[PDB]
């Protein structure tokens, strides 16, 4: 899942400038740049099965928070509930 | 009269096969109202109740509730009277 997070938020945010893994992104990485962290699968009942926990940690240049206020809600709008396809698993 | 309230789990890899299991059970205990204690045949749990709650937990809980009722007899007999005689006089 972490290759349909980071198409959908490459694709459908330009101000990105990549996506990354957790421990990938050098300190010369040009910001804002966000990271996919995978969280927790827990067993949350018969109708809702293994729930996944992801977390998407914006970055920003340290200019004002605004900034990261504006691409936080376009992260949003990308991501929520927006069927997304993972090429490489192909679901 | 004992009664007791006998609950069940259907455990599969595969929730539809756990709830075809369930279907399948439920109506047998139902199309057939008692069950054979023991193959002799002569004691028989007769059905009461058969009710099945698919969100309960699978292992924990168990999906399928049933109540049985069985009525004994107390185990005392006696003596008979098998012959019985007696005179006439005036």
């Amino acid at each position: 899942m972490r290759a349909g997070i980071r198409k959908a938020l490459i694709d459908n945010i330009k101000e990105l400038k990549g996506c990354y893994e957790p421990n990938v992104p050098n300190k010369d990485t040009k910001k804002p740049y966000m990271v996919v962290v995978q969280g927790q699968d827990n067993d949350h009942g018969e109708t809702i099965g293994f729930e996944r926990s992801i977390e998407v940690w914006i970055y920003e240049g340290r200019t004002t928070f605004k900034k990261l206020d504006k691409l936080t809600k376009q992260v949003v709008e990308v991501l929520d509930m927006n069927t997304i396809v993972d090429e490489s698993e192909n679901e | 009269e004992i009664t007791k309230t006998m609950k069940c789990h259907v455990v599969s890899k595969n929730k539809d096969e756990i709830v075809k299991l369930l279907e399948t059970l439920e109506t047998s205990l139902i199309i057939d109202k008692r069950v054979r204690l023991r193959e002799d045949k002569n004691m028989y749990l007769t059905l009461v109740s058969v009710v099945e709650d698919r969100e309960s937990d699978m292992f924990t809980t168990g999906q399928l509730t049933a109540v049985f009722k069985m009525i004994g007899k107390i185990k005392r007999e006696g003596p008979t009277m098998d012959k019985i005689y007696g005179n006439g006089n005036l």
